[PDB]
Protein backbone atom coordinates (compact mmCIF):
# COMPACT_ATOMS: atom_id res chain seq x y z
CA UNK A 1 0.00 0.00 0.00
CA UNK A 2 1.17 3.57 -0.38
CA UNK A 3 2.13 4.77 3.09
CA UNK A 4 1.62 8.44 4.02
CA UNK A 5 4.04 10.10 6.43
CA UNK A 6 2.40 13.18 7.91
CA UNK A 7 4.39 15.86 9.67
CA UNK A 8 4.49 17.38 12.16
CA UNK A 9 2.62 15.06 14.52
CA UNK A 10 1.38 18.24 16.18
CA UNK A 11 1.96 21.97 16.14
CA UNK A 12 0.96 25.22 17.81
CA UNK A 13 0.46 28.34 15.72
CA UNK A 14 -0.51 31.86 16.83
CA UNK A 15 -3.73 33.40 15.53
CA UNK A 16 -3.01 35.27 12.33
CA UNK A 17 -0.13 32.99 11.41
CA UNK A 18 0.21 30.21 8.86
CA UNK A 19 0.08 26.57 9.85
CA UNK A 20 1.52 24.16 7.31
CA UNK A 21 1.15 20.38 7.55
CA UNK A 22 3.13 18.09 5.27
CA UNK A 23 2.39 14.64 3.92
CA UNK A 24 4.83 12.35 2.09
CA UNK A 25 3.59 9.37 0.06
CA UNK A 26 5.72 6.21 -0.27
CA UNK A 27 4.60 6.08 -3.89
CA UNK A 28 3.55 8.84 -6.29
CA UNK A 29 -0.20 9.52 -6.12
CA UNK A 30 -0.28 11.22 -9.50
CA UNK A 31 -2.72 9.67 -11.97
CA UNK A 32 -3.69 11.03 -15.38
CA UNK A 33 -2.35 14.53 -14.74
CA UNK A 34 -4.14 14.83 -11.36
CA UNK A 35 -2.89 14.24 -7.77
CA UNK A 36 -5.09 11.93 -5.72
CA UNK A 37 -4.37 13.75 -2.49
CA UNK A 38 -7.10 14.86 -0.03
CA UNK A 39 -7.18 16.57 3.44
CA UNK A 40 -9.71 16.33 6.26
CA UNK A 41 -10.34 18.40 9.39
CA UNK A 42 -11.62 16.56 12.42
CA UNK A 43 -12.93 18.53 15.38
CA UNK A 44 -13.06 16.73 18.76
CA UNK A 45 -16.15 14.55 19.12
CA UNK A 46 -16.96 15.38 15.52
CA UNK A 47 -16.73 13.55 12.20
CA UNK A 48 -14.02 14.38 9.66
CA UNK A 49 -14.77 17.11 7.11
CA UNK A 50 -13.35 17.37 3.63
CA UNK A 51 -11.17 20.43 3.15
CA UNK A 52 -9.12 19.89 0.01
CA UNK A 53 -9.51 17.27 -2.74
CA UNK A 54 -7.21 16.65 -5.75
CA UNK A 55 -4.25 18.32 -3.94
CA UNK A 56 -5.37 21.94 -4.21
CA UNK A 57 -9.11 22.08 -4.66
CA UNK A 58 -11.17 23.44 -1.78
CA UNK A 59 -14.25 21.49 -0.81
CA UNK A 60 -17.82 22.82 -0.52
CA UNK A 61 -17.93 25.07 2.52
CA UNK A 62 -14.18 25.55 2.84
CA UNK A 63 -12.74 29.03 3.70
CA UNK A 64 -10.10 30.52 1.44
CA UNK A 65 -7.72 30.31 4.40
CA UNK A 66 -7.37 26.61 3.66
CA UNK A 67 -4.99 25.90 0.78
CA UNK A 68 -3.09 22.87 -0.45
CA UNK A 69 -0.11 22.32 -2.69
CA UNK A 70 2.10 19.53 -4.00
CA UNK A 71 2.30 16.68 -6.48
CA UNK A 72 3.87 13.24 -6.80
CA UNK A 73 4.80 12.21 -3.28
CA UNK A 74 5.21 15.73 -1.83
CA UNK A 75 2.12 17.47 -0.33
CA UNK A 76 1.19 20.24 2.11
CA UNK A 77 -1.98 21.77 3.60
CA UNK A 78 -1.72 25.46 4.49
CA UNK A 79 -3.93 27.41 6.91
CA UNK A 80 -3.45 31.18 6.89
CA UNK A 81 -4.44 33.18 8.63
CA UNK A 82 -4.86 30.79 11.55
CA UNK A 83 -8.14 31.49 13.46
CA UNK A 84 -9.86 30.45 16.68
CA UNK A 85 -11.91 27.45 15.49
CA UNK A 86 -8.97 26.03 13.52
CA UNK A 87 -7.72 23.97 16.48
CA UNK A 88 -8.30 20.35 15.34
CA UNK A 89 -6.85 17.06 14.05
CA UNK A 90 -5.96 17.11 10.33
CA UNK A 91 -5.37 14.10 8.03
CA UNK A 92 -4.06 13.67 4.52
CA UNK A 93 -5.32 10.77 2.43
CA UNK A 94 -4.58 9.26 -0.96
CA UNK A 95 -7.41 8.12 -3.22
CA UNK A 96 -5.29 6.70 -6.05
CA UNK A 97 -4.95 3.15 -4.80
CA UNK A 98 -6.97 0.70 -2.84
CA UNK A 99 -6.73 0.61 0.12
CA UNK A 100 -7.45 4.28 0.79
CA UNK A 101 -4.77 5.48 3.21
CA UNK A 102 -4.60 8.34 5.68
CA UNK A 103 -1.68 10.21 7.20
CA UNK A 104 -1.10 9.66 10.91
CA UNK A 105 -2.70 13.03 11.53
CA UNK A 106 -1.57 16.22 13.22
CA UNK A 107 -3.07 17.99 16.20
CA UNK A 108 -3.10 21.69 15.42
CA UNK A 109 -3.45 23.90 18.45
CA UNK A 110 -3.70 27.60 19.00
CA UNK A 111 -0.60 28.97 20.62
CA UNK A 112 -1.87 31.40 23.24
CA UNK A 113 -0.21 33.22 26.15
CA UNK A 114 0.97 31.15 29.10
CA UNK A 115 -1.69 30.75 31.75
CA UNK A 116 -1.28 29.04 35.11
CA UNK A 117 -3.90 26.47 36.31
CA UNK A 118 -6.61 26.79 38.91
CA UNK A 119 -5.95 23.95 41.40
CA UNK A 120 -8.68 22.54 43.62
CA UNK A 121 -8.53 19.38 45.73
CA UNK A 122 -11.37 17.17 46.94
CA UNK A 123 -11.61 14.64 49.80
CA UNK A 124 -13.35 11.27 49.49
CA UNK A 125 -17.17 11.64 49.70
CA UNK A 126 -19.12 10.14 52.60
CA UNK A 127 -20.87 7.85 50.15
CA UNK A 128 -17.64 6.49 48.77
CA UNK A 129 -16.24 5.78 52.22
CA UNK A 130 -19.45 3.92 53.01
CA UNK A 131 -18.55 1.73 50.02
CA UNK A 132 -15.09 1.10 51.44
CA UNK A 133 -13.37 3.35 48.92
CA UNK A 134 -11.40 6.61 48.96
CA UNK A 135 -10.63 8.63 45.83
CA UNK A 136 -8.95 12.02 46.25
CA UNK A 137 -9.33 14.31 43.27
CA UNK A 138 -7.31 17.19 41.95
CA UNK A 139 -8.60 19.53 39.19
CA UNK A 140 -5.99 21.66 37.39
CA UNK A 141 -8.17 23.84 35.17
CA UNK A 142 -7.51 26.29 32.39
CA UNK A 143 -3.76 26.40 31.85
CA UNK A 144 -1.43 26.79 28.85
CA UNK A 145 0.76 25.07 27.69
CA UNK A 146 -0.66 21.57 28.04
CA UNK A 147 2.52 20.31 29.73
CA UNK A 148 2.19 20.07 33.48
CA UNK A 149 3.29 17.61 36.18
CA UNK A 150 1.24 16.67 39.22
CA UNK A 151 2.69 14.72 42.15
CA UNK A 152 0.59 13.21 44.92
CA UNK A 153 1.85 13.25 48.52
CA UNK A 154 0.52 11.34 51.48
CA UNK A 155 1.88 12.69 54.77
CA UNK A 156 4.51 14.39 52.67
CA UNK A 157 5.53 11.15 50.96
CA UNK A 158 5.17 10.97 47.15
CA UNK A 159 2.67 8.38 45.97
CA UNK A 160 2.95 6.41 42.74
CA UNK A 161 0.14 3.85 42.41
CA UNK A 162 -3.62 4.09 42.35
CA UNK A 163 -3.61 7.45 40.53
CA UNK A 164 -5.45 8.10 37.24
CA UNK A 165 -4.96 11.21 35.09
CA UNK A 166 -6.78 12.82 32.17
CA UNK A 167 -6.50 15.99 30.04
CA UNK A 168 -9.29 17.89 28.28
CA UNK A 169 -8.61 18.98 24.67
CA UNK A 170 -7.77 22.61 23.95
CA UNK A 171 -10.88 24.61 24.82
CA UNK A 172 -13.02 26.46 22.29
CA UNK A 173 -13.22 29.88 23.87
CA UNK A 174 -9.98 30.39 25.80
CA UNK A 175 -7.75 27.86 24.04
CA UNK A 176 -6.54 26.45 27.37
CA UNK A 177 -6.22 22.91 28.74
CA UNK A 178 -7.52 21.30 31.93
CA UNK A 179 -6.36 18.20 33.74
CA UNK A 180 -7.81 15.86 36.38
CA UNK A 181 -5.91 13.52 38.70
CA UNK A 182 -7.44 11.01 41.11
CA UNK A 183 -5.66 8.93 43.77
CA UNK A 184 -7.70 5.98 44.92
CA UNK A 185 -7.01 4.04 48.13
CA UNK A 186 -9.28 1.79 50.20
CA UNK A 187 -11.15 3.40 53.11
CA UNK A 188 -8.90 1.50 55.53
CA UNK A 189 -5.60 2.72 53.99
CA UNK A 190 -6.92 6.29 53.49
CA UNK A 191 -7.79 6.33 57.18
CA UNK A 192 -4.21 5.50 57.98
CA UNK A 193 -2.95 8.93 56.88
CA UNK A 194 -3.45 12.56 57.74
CA UNK A 195 -2.30 14.77 54.90
CA UNK A 196 -3.12 14.47 51.17
CA UNK A 197 -1.50 16.84 48.69
CA UNK A 198 -1.85 17.78 45.05
CA UNK A 199 1.31 19.51 43.87
CA UNK A 200 1.54 20.75 40.32
CA UNK A 201 4.54 22.00 38.37
CA UNK A 202 3.72 24.04 35.25
CA UNK A 203 5.84 26.31 33.02
CA UNK A 204 4.28 29.36 34.66
CA UNK A 205 6.42 29.05 37.82
CA UNK A 206 9.40 27.38 39.52
CA UNK A 207 7.61 26.53 42.76
CA UNK A 208 4.65 24.19 42.37
CA UNK A 209 1.07 25.19 43.14
CA UNK A 210 0.06 23.18 46.21
CA UNK A 211 -3.37 22.15 47.47
CA UNK A 212 -3.95 19.79 50.34
CA UNK A 213 -6.27 18.92 53.16
CA UNK A 214 -5.85 17.03 56.37
CA UNK A 215 -8.18 14.10 57.05
CA UNK B 1 -8.78 5.18 -17.07
CA UNK B 2 -11.60 4.29 -14.69
CA UNK B 3 -10.53 3.66 -11.10
CA UNK B 4 -13.64 2.40 -9.27
CA UNK B 5 -14.55 4.83 -6.48
CA UNK B 6 -11.73 7.18 -7.37
CA UNK B 7 -11.77 8.35 -11.00
CA UNK B 8 -14.41 8.05 -13.71
CA UNK B 9 -13.36 9.47 -17.11
CA UNK B 10 -15.81 11.55 -19.15
CA UNK C 1 -29.55 18.32 3.29
CA UNK C 2 -27.28 15.22 2.95
CA UNK C 3 -27.55 13.29 6.26
CA UNK C 4 -25.83 10.00 7.21
CA UNK C 5 -26.69 8.34 10.52
CA UNK C 6 -24.88 5.20 11.63
CA UNK C 7 -26.28 2.89 14.27
CA UNK C 8 -25.87 -0.61 15.66
CA UNK C 9 -22.62 -0.18 17.53
CA UNK C 10 -22.10 -1.42 21.08
CA UNK C 11 -20.15 -3.86 23.23
CA UNK C 12 -19.42 -7.22 21.57
CA UNK C 13 -17.53 -10.20 23.00
CA UNK C 14 -14.34 -11.17 21.15
CA UNK C 15 -15.28 -13.62 18.39
CA UNK C 16 -18.71 -12.01 18.29
CA UNK C 17 -20.76 -10.71 15.38
CA UNK C 18 -22.47 -7.35 14.90
CA UNK C 19 -24.28 -5.55 12.12
CA UNK C 20 -24.04 -1.77 11.76
CA UNK C 21 -26.39 0.33 9.64
CA UNK C 22 -26.02 3.75 8.05
CA UNK C 23 -29.23 5.67 7.20
CA UNK C 24 -29.00 8.10 4.28
CA UNK C 25 -31.21 11.14 3.48
CA UNK C 26 -30.91 14.40 1.55
CA UNK C 27 -29.45 12.92 -1.61
CA UNK C 28 -30.06 10.27 -4.21
CA UNK C 29 -28.53 7.35 -2.32
CA UNK C 30 -28.58 4.86 -5.22
CA UNK C 31 -26.29 7.19 -7.18
CA UNK C 32 -23.33 7.19 -4.78
CA UNK C 33 -20.64 4.71 -3.85
CA UNK C 34 -20.28 4.44 -0.07
CA UNK C 35 -17.54 3.76 2.52
CA UNK C 36 -17.05 2.60 6.07
CA UNK C 37 -14.10 4.21 7.89
CA UNK C 38 -13.15 3.46 11.52
CA UNK C 39 -11.25 5.45 14.10
CA UNK C 40 -9.74 3.59 17.04
CA UNK C 41 -9.45 5.32 20.44
CA UNK C 42 -6.52 7.72 20.09
CA UNK C 43 -5.82 6.68 16.52
CA UNK C 44 -5.98 7.82 12.97
CA UNK C 45 -8.61 7.13 10.39
CA UNK C 46 -8.49 3.65 8.84
CA UNK C 47 -10.48 2.84 5.72
CA UNK C 48 -12.58 -0.34 6.20
CA UNK C 49 -14.64 -1.04 3.08
CA UNK C 50 -16.16 0.46 -0.09
CA UNK C 51 -19.25 -0.38 -2.19
CA UNK C 52 -20.30 1.10 -5.55
CA UNK C 53 -23.75 2.70 -6.09
CA UNK C 54 -25.11 -0.56 -7.50
CA UNK C 55 -22.93 -2.95 -5.45
CA UNK C 56 -20.87 -4.11 -8.48
CA UNK C 57 -17.54 -3.05 -6.96
CA UNK C 58 -16.73 -3.92 -3.33
CA UNK C 59 -13.32 -3.31 -1.75
CA UNK C 60 -12.10 -4.26 1.76
CA UNK C 61 -9.18 -3.55 4.06
CA UNK C 62 -6.91 -6.60 4.34
CA UNK C 63 -7.43 -6.96 8.08
CA UNK C 64 -11.17 -7.04 7.55
CA UNK C 65 -11.56 -8.92 4.23
CA UNK C 66 -12.82 -12.22 5.61
CA UNK C 67 -14.85 -11.24 8.64
CA UNK C 68 -16.64 -8.09 7.49
CA UNK C 69 -19.32 -7.82 4.78
CA UNK C 70 -20.48 -4.50 3.31
CA UNK C 71 -23.84 -4.24 1.54
CA UNK C 72 -26.57 -1.74 0.74
CA UNK C 73 -30.31 -1.61 0.16
CA UNK C 74 -30.89 1.29 -2.26
CA UNK C 75 -34.71 1.27 -1.92
CA UNK C 76 -34.38 1.59 1.86
CA UNK C 77 -31.58 4.18 1.60
CA UNK C 78 -29.39 2.11 3.98
CA UNK C 79 -25.73 0.95 3.99
CA UNK C 80 -24.68 -2.02 6.22
CA UNK C 81 -21.52 -3.52 7.68
CA UNK C 82 -21.85 -7.09 8.88
CA UNK C 83 -19.06 -7.96 11.31
CA UNK C 84 -18.11 -11.47 12.47
CA UNK C 85 -15.15 -12.91 14.44
CA UNK C 86 -14.78 -9.57 16.15
CA UNK C 87 -11.25 -8.96 17.47
CA UNK C 88 -10.31 -6.49 20.20
CA UNK C 89 -8.52 -4.49 17.53
CA UNK C 90 -11.90 -3.90 15.82
CA UNK C 91 -12.88 -1.71 18.76
CA UNK C 92 -13.49 1.67 17.12
CA UNK C 93 -15.97 4.35 16.17
CA UNK C 94 -17.35 3.43 12.77
CA UNK C 95 -18.27 6.06 10.21
CA UNK C 96 -20.05 5.70 6.88
CA UNK C 97 -18.97 8.35 4.37
CA UNK C 98 -20.39 9.14 0.97
CA UNK C 99 -18.33 8.85 -2.20
CA UNK C 100 -19.15 12.14 -3.90
CA UNK C 101 -18.28 12.76 -7.51
CA UNK C 102 -16.73 16.09 -8.46
CA UNK C 103 -16.92 17.16 -12.08
CA UNK C 104 -13.90 18.16 -14.12
CA UNK C 105 -13.68 18.95 -17.81
CA UNK C 106 -12.27 15.44 -18.24
CA UNK C 107 -13.91 13.29 -15.58
CA UNK C 108 -15.20 12.91 -12.07
CA UNK C 109 -12.84 12.71 -9.11
CA UNK C 110 -14.31 10.91 -6.11
CA UNK C 111 -13.78 11.70 -2.45
CA UNK C 112 -15.51 11.05 0.91
CA UNK C 113 -17.35 14.40 1.03
CA UNK C 114 -19.90 13.64 3.78
CA UNK C 115 -19.35 11.60 6.94
CA UNK C 116 -21.69 10.46 9.69
CA UNK C 117 -21.23 11.00 13.45
CA UNK C 118 -20.43 7.26 13.72
CA UNK C 119 -21.21 4.25 15.96
CA UNK C 120 -18.89 2.94 18.68
CA UNK C 121 -17.96 -0.71 18.70
CA UNK C 122 -16.24 -2.08 21.80
CA UNK C 123 -14.85 -5.60 21.42
CA UNK C 124 -14.40 -6.72 25.02
CA UNK C 125 -15.48 -9.44 27.41
CA UNK C 126 -15.52 -7.08 30.38
CA UNK C 127 -19.06 -6.84 31.86
CA UNK C 128 -21.39 -3.87 31.35
CA UNK C 129 -21.23 -2.04 34.68
CA UNK C 130 -23.24 1.05 35.89
CA UNK C 131 -21.37 4.07 37.25
CA UNK C 132 -20.95 4.88 40.89
CA UNK C 133 -21.38 8.64 41.14
CA UNK C 134 -19.76 10.72 43.87
CA UNK C 135 -19.96 14.43 44.77
CA UNK C 136 -16.73 16.47 44.98
CA UNK C 137 -17.33 19.25 47.54
CA UNK C 138 -14.63 21.60 48.95
CA UNK C 139 -12.79 20.56 52.12
CA UNK C 140 -13.16 22.38 55.47
CA UNK C 141 -10.35 24.88 54.85
CA UNK C 142 -12.61 25.93 51.94
CA UNK C 143 -10.96 29.20 51.02
CA UNK C 144 -12.50 30.71 47.91
CA UNK C 145 -12.75 34.00 46.02
CA UNK C 146 -15.81 34.98 43.98
CA UNK C 147 -16.16 31.47 42.43
CA UNK C 148 -16.26 27.93 43.91
CA UNK C 149 -15.37 24.66 42.13
CA UNK C 150 -17.41 21.52 42.65
CA UNK C 151 -17.45 18.23 40.80
CA UNK C 152 -18.56 14.65 40.29
CA UNK C 153 -16.53 11.48 40.08
CA UNK C 154 -18.15 8.76 37.95
CA UNK C 155 -16.30 5.60 38.82
CA UNK C 156 -16.30 2.06 37.51
CA UNK C 157 -18.58 1.86 34.51
CA UNK C 158 -18.34 -0.20 31.34
CA UNK C 159 -18.37 0.34 28.49
CA UNK C 160 -18.16 3.89 27.18
CA UNK C 161 -19.98 6.23 27.10
CA UNK C 162 -21.53 8.25 29.88
CA UNK C 163 -23.04 11.73 29.41
CA UNK C 164 -22.62 14.29 32.16
CA UNK C 165 -24.64 17.47 32.68
CA UNK C 166 -24.95 19.93 35.54
CA UNK C 167 -28.27 21.23 36.83
CA UNK C 168 -29.89 19.43 33.91
CA UNK C 169 -28.02 21.57 31.42
CA UNK C 170 -28.77 24.96 32.97
CA UNK C 171 -25.18 25.17 34.25
CA UNK C 172 -23.21 24.91 31.02
CA UNK C 173 -20.48 27.46 31.49
CA UNK C 174 -17.26 26.73 33.37
CA UNK C 175 -17.76 22.94 33.18
CA UNK C 176 -14.93 20.50 32.42
CA UNK C 177 -15.79 16.86 31.83
CA UNK C 178 -12.54 14.96 31.42
CA UNK C 179 -12.19 11.93 29.11
CA UNK C 180 -12.63 8.57 30.82
CA UNK C 181 -9.59 6.51 31.71
CA UNK C 182 -9.80 2.70 31.53
CA UNK C 183 -8.18 1.00 34.46
CA UNK C 184 -8.66 -2.76 34.88
CA UNK C 185 -11.69 -3.09 32.62
CA UNK C 186 -13.53 -0.26 34.36
CA UNK C 187 -13.82 3.37 33.24
CA UNK C 188 -13.60 6.42 35.48
CA UNK C 189 -14.28 10.04 34.64
CA UNK C 190 -14.78 13.25 36.61
CA UNK C 191 -16.43 16.60 35.90
CA UNK C 192 -15.95 20.01 37.47
CA UNK C 193 -18.11 23.18 37.56
CA UNK C 194 -17.28 26.59 38.92
CA UNK C 195 -20.22 28.56 40.28
CA UNK C 196 -20.16 31.91 42.10
CA UNK C 197 -19.54 31.40 45.83
CA UNK C 198 -22.83 33.11 46.75
CA UNK C 199 -24.84 30.32 44.88
CA UNK C 200 -23.55 27.43 46.99
CA UNK C 201 -25.05 25.96 48.98
CA UNK C 202 -27.78 28.63 48.68
CA UNK C 203 -28.71 27.46 45.19
CA UNK C 204 -28.51 23.72 44.56
CA UNK C 205 -25.89 22.19 42.26
CA UNK C 206 -26.35 18.62 41.04
CA UNK C 207 -24.72 16.50 38.35
CA UNK C 208 -26.87 14.31 36.14
CA UNK C 209 -25.04 11.24 34.89
CA UNK C 210 -26.42 8.75 32.38
CA UNK C 211 -24.83 5.48 31.24
CA UNK C 212 -26.92 4.29 28.24
CA UNK C 213 -25.33 0.84 28.15
CA UNK C 214 -26.86 0.16 31.58
CA UNK C 215 -30.04 2.25 31.38
CA UNK C 216 -28.36 4.24 34.18
CA UNK C 217 -29.33 7.78 35.11
CA UNK C 218 -28.24 9.34 38.37
CA UNK C 219 -28.64 12.73 39.97
CA UNK C 220 -26.01 13.68 42.51
CA UNK C 221 -26.45 16.80 44.61
CA UNK C 222 -23.28 18.48 45.85
CA UNK C 223 -23.88 19.25 49.52
CA UNK C 224 -21.35 21.10 51.73
CA UNK C 225 -19.20 18.90 53.93
CA UNK C 226 -20.26 19.48 57.53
Amino acid sequence: DTVLTQSPASLAVSLGQRATISCRASESVDYYGKSFMNWFQQKPGQPPKLLIYAASNQGSGVPARFSGSGSGTDFSLHIHPMEEDDSAMYFCQQSKEVPWTFGGGTKLEIKRADAAPTVSIFPPSSEQLTSGGASVVCFLNNFYPKDINVKWKIDGSERQNGVLNSWTDQDSKDSTYSMSSTLTLTKDEYERHNSYTCEATHKTSTSPIVKSFNR
Amino acid sequence: MSLPGRWKPK
Amino acid sequence: DVQLVESGGGLVQPGGSRKLSCAASGFTFMRFGMHWVRQAPEKGLEWVAYISSGSSTIYYADTVKGRFTISRDNPKNTLFLQMTSLRSEDTALYYCARSGGIERYDGTYYVMDYWGQGTSVTVSSAKTTPPSVYPLAPGSAAQTNSMVTLGCLVKGYFPEPVTVTWNSGSLSSGVHTFPAVLQSDLYTLSSSVTVPSSPRPSETVTCNVAHPASSTKVDKKIVPRD
